[PDB]
RNA sequence: GUGAAGAGGGAAACAACCCAGACCGCCAGCUAAGGUCCCAAAGUCAUGGUUAAGUGGGAAACGAUGUGCGCGGAAGAUGUAACGGGGCUAAACCAUGCACCGAAGCUGCGGCAGCGACGCGCGUUGUUGGGUAGGGGAGCGUUCUGUAAGCCUGCGAAGGUGUGCUGUGAGGCAUGCUGGAGGUAUCAGAAGUGCGAAUGCUGACAUAAGUAACGAUAAAGCGGGUGAAAAGCCCGCUCGCCGGAAGACCAAGGGUUCCUGUCCAACGUUAAUCGGGGCAGGGUGAGUCGACCCCUAAGGCGAGGCCGAAAGGCGU
RNA sequence: AGGACCGAACCGACUAAUGUUGAAAAAUUAGCGGAUGACUUGUGGCUGGGGGUGAAAGGCCAAUCAAACCGGGAGAUAGCU
RNA sequence: CCCGGCGAGGGGAGUGAAAAAGAACCUGAAACCGUGUACGUACAAGCAGUGGGAGCACGCUUAGGCGUGUGACUGCGUACC
RNA sequence: GGUUAAGCGACUAAGCGUACACGGUGGAUGCCCUGGCAGUCAGAGGCGAUGAAGGACGUGCUAAUCUGCGAUAAGCGUCGG
């Protein structure tokens, strides 16, 4: 049973989860598009989107949290100048999964996760 | 624990007649570029509904 | 005028190559071509090719067009096996039997 | 003088095979199951040429049971009456003409039932 | 597992080498043996 | 007596009980045991009695105003389940009778064979023909030798694979296709002469099964490159792991695995452009490191020697 | 000082689990015992099969031991399958 | 020449008497594995046959049944050594 | 005629079976013999300190291996064919 419950294992543990997320979220704000699996682009949103979010509004803080966040001057520097005022006025949904095929080495369920304005 | 007697090969076509393959149902043509796809897939050419999605 | 492509030891054992092999024989080589493209098996790699080199071979050795060309018959045989021994527990050996296989497809206009 | 026993060999087991025509599974492959199929089926063969006539019997019986209980009697008074009546048609004639001939067959059971009266 | 081949090539020349073979007359009949069945390696020599 | 070494019919099933001894064929008939409501062939037969208990269709001691054979006694565990079943008040039980069914028994018709008698190998006739161990008789086929410097064969041999015909059988003949150079009558001769079993031997190929597993739970993510194709290769940025080791250097051991270019069949438990894989080319530079060398230890060998059938043992 | 104590390397192998067509023909994991000694270890040498060696278990002597392995007598013998 | 990765493999062309003699090469058996066709098979219980047997398909040459394939249904029927 | 009712009822094959056709795998069979097996008649019955048997390494226009050969190295001289 996993009634009601949310975020995917992903076949590793928590820490692995959260590295990888925490890399895969710099890859995403730093290159604006990114090919990776689908439940992994899915998963995805819901770490680089709020990170979006905080970036919306420019502070110490919020820039602390986007590191502590995140790990990565470039990506925080990025999220808070780019971003943040690229995505001033949409509320939601910055990031955008086109399914596109299957990977060659192990037939995974590709897509790209891109930044909409991009 | 393993079988007493060798099953037939009648009775691996019917174990296996579970196996088949289903073929995509249809391919859908972008509006743009032509090409067909599958349905909320991009395109080989980069294209989804009508749209160059992804350059090259 | 049928036109026989032929892969003859293919690297794939034929009861997974036949898979692929059942969804086209029959069909138009264009959807036969679709499908397989979109078939997400080695053996539709395989297979596609074969179909492509038996369009091929139509059109450029008998002269045929490709859209009247249908997969009149489609089979895969096994071909030779290559015996390895792939060790186990407690120094008992077994035998792997690498099977490969023959992909012929015939393409005809009627 | 060695002998090879190759030709000779395929020869009696082509036989065999051939003998196995039709039966199911390894019973017309494989040597060793189609001799054993082979031979029980010639068993089963010398018992029914046997059984055959049995039930060819059993059934004209059934066939004429049935047409003199029609004509209202019972095999059993039919034939008593016909052997009364010196009349040597055998069963499968008489199962014939109950089929085919209910006239015939009907002239049949009144020339048994003369008898029997 | 120490396993029971313990490889050294002084004490593999020294107790099946050939002049090991050659000191004695036993060793020698190896060897006419040896070269009788026609072995391409009479000993571990080479 | 049967089975063993005996089929057939019955007793539901049921070696050994009952009937009956299968030479072969028949889509003829009569019977045996046993049966005749339906399953399931043949009597819902006839006559005259009994039973009311589903007794029949499991059983005593004993007990009962049953009736002209019936009652209780009489309880078991997967499912009725102690009629073969359905069902039966006769389709139960008893007697009588006539029918019919019923076997590979008997008869009929056709065929084969053995043995014997009579007459001249033939005829006639009687009879016989289940069969293990085993005895006797007669054959088939295979390889080789003679016949045979013959005969058949590129106008297609052997072999393979069908088909047809043929014989009681082993088999034989013919012929289509394949095959592409051998085969071999006949009568003799000799055998490595016939395979389904030996937990047989060898090769091949199945099965389980596209199943288990893919070998440490240190861990990956993304971008770019190359490429036919990249999760795994290269580059980069992160990430994580070891760090008295999972780093570095050697010895032993191995032997080219080193480096470069190239290739991706096989090998790599996947892919592979990558590799300790294939292929080609390159690479190892010593007075000082090490070996060799000089010196000995344990120990070995050992001129002579001592000892011992010989071989040899010990030893200066 | 110590066949002293605790405890790594190192040597062992008491328990449990796993594994038991294993990662492994004896291991792994977590614990455990010794850890200056009757310790442990490298290299080399010696002891040879009715023999060796044995703080002794019928243990070990090349995954083999109530008598190693290899070749021979040998196609032993088998009233057994 | 063509497909294919400057592949493997194949199709042509050509050689050849013959490439279905193409080097994985004379003949190419069987197990085993397929494709196509005919018939059967999804209310049916068991050595899978045999006796009967409809239907279907096919080849037929007194136009008639015959041959072949299959085998609904049904009697009987517990492999071999 | 249509509707309704009742009764009966083919056409399906996921697969499977049987038959046939065509294949694959495999390497039987036939045919073949520069290999063996057993002999007969002869021969020679040894080779070695003038360095043997047997090897190592080398030796070519040579990368390897085989055959030959030995730093004079697939060979050198001489006599004969
Ligand atoms: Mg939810
Ligand atoms: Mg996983
Ligand atoms: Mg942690
Ligand atoms: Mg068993
Ligand atoms: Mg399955
Ligand atoms: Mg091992
Ligand atoms: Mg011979
Ligand atoms: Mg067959
Ligand atoms: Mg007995
Ligand atoms: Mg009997
Ligand atoms: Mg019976
Ligand atoms: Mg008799
Ligand atoms: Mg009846
Ligand atoms: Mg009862
Ligand atoms: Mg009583
Ligand atoms: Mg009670
Ligand atoms: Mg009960
Ligand atoms: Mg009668
Ligand atoms: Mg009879
Ligand atoms: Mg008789
Ligand atoms: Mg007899
Ligand atoms: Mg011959
Ligand atoms: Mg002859
Ligand atoms: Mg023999
Ligand atoms: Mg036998
Ligand atoms: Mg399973
Ligand atoms: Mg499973
Ligand atoms: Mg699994
Ligand atoms: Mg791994
Ligand atoms: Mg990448
Ligand atoms: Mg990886
Ligand atoms: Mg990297
Ligand atoms: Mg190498
Ligand atoms: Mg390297
Ligand atoms: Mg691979
Ligand atoms: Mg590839
Ligand atoms: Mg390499
Ligand atoms: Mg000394
Ligand atoms: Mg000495
Ligand atoms: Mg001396
Ligand atoms: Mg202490
Ligand atoms: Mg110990
Ligand atoms: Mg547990
Ligand atoms: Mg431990
Ligand atoms: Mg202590
Ligand atoms: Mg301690
Ligand atoms: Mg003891
Ligand atoms: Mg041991
Ligand atoms: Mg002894
Ligand atoms: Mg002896
Ligand atoms: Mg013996
Ligand atoms: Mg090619
Ligand atoms: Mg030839
Ligand atoms: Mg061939
Ligand atoms: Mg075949
Ligand atoms: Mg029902
Ligand atoms: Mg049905
Ligand atoms: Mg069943
Ligand atoms: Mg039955
Ligand atoms: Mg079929």
């Amino acid at each position: 049973m996993r009634h009601r419950k949310s975020g995917r294992q992903l076949n590793r543990n928590s820490s692995h989860r959260q590295a990888m997320f925490r890399n895969m979220a710099g890859s995403l704000v730093r290159h604006e598009i990114i090919k990776t699996t689908l439940p992994k682009a899915k998963e995805l949103r819901r770490v680089v989107e709020p990170l979006i979010t905080l970036a919306k509004t420019d502070s110490v803080a919020n820039r602390r949290l986007a590191f502590a966040r995140t790990r990565d001057n470039e990506i925080v520097a990025k999220l808070f100048n780019e971003l943040g005022p690229r995505f001033a006025s949409r509320a939601g949904g910055y990031t955008r999964i086109l399914k596109c095929g299957f990977r060659a080495g192990d037939n995974a369920p590709m897509a790209y996760i891109e930044l909409v304005d991009r | 624990a393993v079988q007493q007697n060798k099953p037939t090969r009648s009775k691996r076509g019917m174990r296996r007649s579970h196996d088949a393959l289903t073929a995509v149902t249809s391919l859908s043509v972008d509006k743009t570029s032509g090409e067909k796809h599958l349905r909320h897939h991009i395109t080989a050419d980069g294209y989804y509904r009508g749209r160059k999605v992804i350059a090259k | 005028m049928e036109t026989i492509a032929k892969h003859r030891h293919a690297r794939s054992s034929a009861q997974k190559v036949r898979l692929v092999a059942d969804l086209i024989r029959g069909k138009k080589v264009s959807q036969a071509l679709d499908i397989l493209t979109y078939t997400n098996k080695k053996a539709a790699v395989l297979v596609k090719k074969v179909l492509e080199s038996a369009i091929a071979n139509a059109e450029h050795n008998d002269g045929a067009d490709i859209d009247d060309l249908k997969v009149t018959k489609i089979f895969v045989d096994e071909g030779p096996s290559m015996k390895r021994i792939m060790p186990r527990a407690k120094g008992r050996a077994d035998r792997i039997l690498k099977r490969t296989s023959h992909i012929t497809v015939v393409v005809s206009d009627r | 003088a060695r002998v090879k026993r190759g030709v000779i060999a395929r020869a009696r087991h082509k036989k065999i095979l051939k003998q196995a025509k039709g039966y199911y599974g390894a019973r017309s492959r494989v040597y060793r199951v189609a001799f054993q199929a082979v031979i029980k089926a010639g068993q089963y063969a010398y018992r029914d040429r046997r059984q055959r006539k049995r039930q060819f019997r059993q059934l004209w019986i059934a066939r004429i049971n049935a047409a003199a209980r029609q004509n209202g009697i019972s095999y059993s008074k039919f034939i008593n009456g016909l052997k009364k009546a010196s009349v040597e048609i055998d069963r499968k004639i008489l199962a014939d003409i109950a089929v085919f001939d209910k006239v015939a067959f009907t002239a049949l059971v009144e020339k048994a039932k003369a008898a029997l009266a | 597992m120490k396993r029971t081949f313990q490889p050294s090539v002084l004490k593999r020349n020294r107790s099946h080498g050939f002049r090991a073979r050659m000191a004695t007359k036993n060793g020698r009949q190896v060897l006419a043996r040896r070269r009788a069945k026609g072995r391409a390696r009479l000993t571990v020599s080479k």
